């Protein structure tokens, strides 16, 4: 066997960093001294160093369940959305199209739960609790999700949230949110890095995004806020083809993880 | 098609009155003649709440009628000598196919049941007087008690989860806390607010549910982002059912679309913060 893992750079949970000359990582502790444990994750391909969140996640899995892996970073940089083709047929991209089409047996990352995919394929119990959130640049002032420069959107006040990703599902499929999401569709961008980056060059004045990684964002750099509320609350799970032998055993360490404070762990390690 | 459903009261998750009409459905409850017999009555009664609404969209969606009937050995599900009881037994000992409620996933249910996706988040979580700082079950106040003076005053109820997790994970804050022992969450509301216990440990969405109608808004629980051992409340069914996907299929989309957060605004979301 072997697992092919994908993953996608998200920090908190997914650090991606250079190899040393001799192609291993450098060994570093965090502020508090703990470990941080590295595996070689190959990425648009060269040979690259991860680490975070889901990386322990994934190193506490495979020991629990004693399998081997190899990481890899998803070949089109997307979470993944379903997509129609030219056809009558429809194709996932991202995360999803990989663990479809057997690129990866795997999806170790920030992925969000949510119906569509659940259609085609199984996800764990979840590994964190979360939701949606705004972030804007200090000097911005908005309510949040509700503010009427969002409610009621021109081209003065731009906001947007990523491509192929859970939150342009979120946007896209609700009527009510109709108006919202024909402004965002103009703007998304490829990653959430470049509009974390679009909102402190005051280019992207407002990025919906998951809670666990804006308001982790907010505490580095002093310059970008978020709302505070979760206007929506959502969960990340690992993703498995329905005929996955593992699926069971994920979860169940999953739970047993919580229960016995892995989780609170990796909480005060990466996210707090 | 037809199924066998076992429920439990607990307010305002499932909320259970005397006989149906308006947003109740039936529910049965054997009621014992005496404490040192097994005969008894089946007691018609209705049944209404957050859960139930819950109950009533899946079975429009999934399309499955039920029979409804309230659970009357333990609780939500204890394992004793490796015995189930509780809606949890029910289920196991395949008297329901279903289990609908304030039951809380955790890895020794999952061993014997399955759970549909999370309905309802919930953990461990803290309620305390508006002006009390702590972070979370996990703060130095109540992992080394002594460390401060006066020490905190804090306990939980007993004899369920929320004591098993604290035994396991901080044994000397489960040695500690004892002497602090609350009878019911009733109890240890009062207690927190006359002064005589400074925090209250317990399950997350009863506590949140507490907060958001205390008389006063004096009682606040902490931030969702420090629960800990989070999980949720969640659909129990058989091993391997066959209604699993469906029910899965069907929650995600009442979350995914607003349904959800209607009914936690209609049962749950109180006047408070
Ligand atoms: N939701 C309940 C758990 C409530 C907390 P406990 O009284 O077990 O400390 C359950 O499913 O057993």
């Amino acid at each position: 066997t072997r697992l092919k893992i994908v993953t996608i750079h998200q920090e908190p949970f997914v650090y991606v960093k250079p190899t040393m000359s001799d192609g291993t990582c450098k060994e570093e502790f965090t502020v508090n001294g703990d470990p941080v444990k590295k595996v070689i994750c190959t990425g648009p391909t060269v040979p690259q160093c991860c680490y975070g969140f889901c990386i322990d996640l994934l190193i506490k899995l495979a020991r629990t369940m004693n399998f081997t892996y190899e990481v890899h970073l998803v070949a089109d940089g997307k979470f993944g959305t379903q997509e129609r083709v030219n056809s009558n047929k429809k194709e996932w991209n991202g995360m999803m199209g990989e663990l479809l089409s057997g690129q990866a047996d795997m999806i170790v990352a920030p992925l969000t739960i949510n119906n569509e995919r659940a259609q085609y394929i199984e996800f764990s119990k979840p590994f964190k609790y979360q939701g949606l959130t705004i972030l804007v640049k200090k000097g911005t002032r908005i309510t949040g999700i509700n503010d009427p420069r969002l409610r009621n959107p021109s081209d003065k006040f731009i906001y947007a949230t990523v491509k192929q990703s859970s939150v342009d599902i979120y946007f896209r499929r609700q009527v009510e949110l109709s108006t919202m999401y024909r402004h965002m569709e103009k703007h998304n961008y490829e990653s959430a890095a470049e509009a974390i980056q679009a909102v402190r060059d005051n280019k992207l004045h407002a990025f919906i995004w998951d809670s666990a990684v804006l308001e982790f964002e907010a505490s580095q750099k002093c310059d970008l806020v978020t709302t505070g509320e979760l206007f929506f609350r959502s969960g990340f799970g690992i993703g498995m083809r329905k005929d996955s032998p593992w699926k069971q055993n994920v979860s169940l360490s999953i739970l047993k993880s919580h229960e016995n404070g892995f989780m609170e762990d990796l909480d005060k390690t990466w996210v707090r | 098609n037809h199924l066998s459903i076992v429920t439990l009261e607990e307010a305002p998750f499932v909320i259970v009155e005397d006989i149906c009409v308006r947003n109740t459905v039936p529910c049965r409850k054997f009621v014992k003649i005496n404490n040192s017999t097994n005969e008894g009555m089946n007691v018609k009664k209705c049944c209404k709440g957050f859960c139930i609404d819950i109950l009533k969209k899946l079975s429009r969606t999934v399309k499955f009628t039920y029979d409804l009937y309230l659970v009357t050995n333990g609780k939500h599900g204890k394992k004793v000598n490796n015995v189930w009881n509780g809606m949890i037994g029910e289920v196991v000992y395949q008297r329901a196919v279903m289990a609908v409620g304030s039951l809380t996933i955790n890895e020794e249910r999952s061993e014997v049941v399955d759970f549909s996706v999370p309905f309802v988040e919930t953990g461990i979580s803290v309620m305390v007087s508006r002006g009390t700082q702590v972070t979370g079950l996990s703060d130095k106040k109540f992992q080394r008690p002594h460390d401060y003076s006066p020490p905190f005053r804090f306990g939980t109820v007993p004899n369920g989860s929320t004591e098993r997790n604290i035994r396991n994970n901080y044994p000397y804050m489960h040695q500690y806390m004892t002497r602090f022992n609350q009878r019911g969450v009733e109890d240890a509301l009062v207690s927190l607010k006359t002064g005589k216990l400074d925090a209250f440990i317990y399950d997350a969405a009863v506590l949140n549910y507490k907060a958001g109608r205390d008389e006063g808004c004096k009682l606040v629980t902490i931030g969702s982002g420090y629960i800990f051992a989070t999980t949720g409340y969640g659909i129990a069914l058989q091993k391997g059912s066959p209604w699993k996907r469906q029910i899965d299929l069907a929650l995600l989309q009442f979350v995914g679309d607003g349904e959800m957060e209607e009914l936690e605004t209609l049962w749950l979301t109180g006047i408070c913060h």
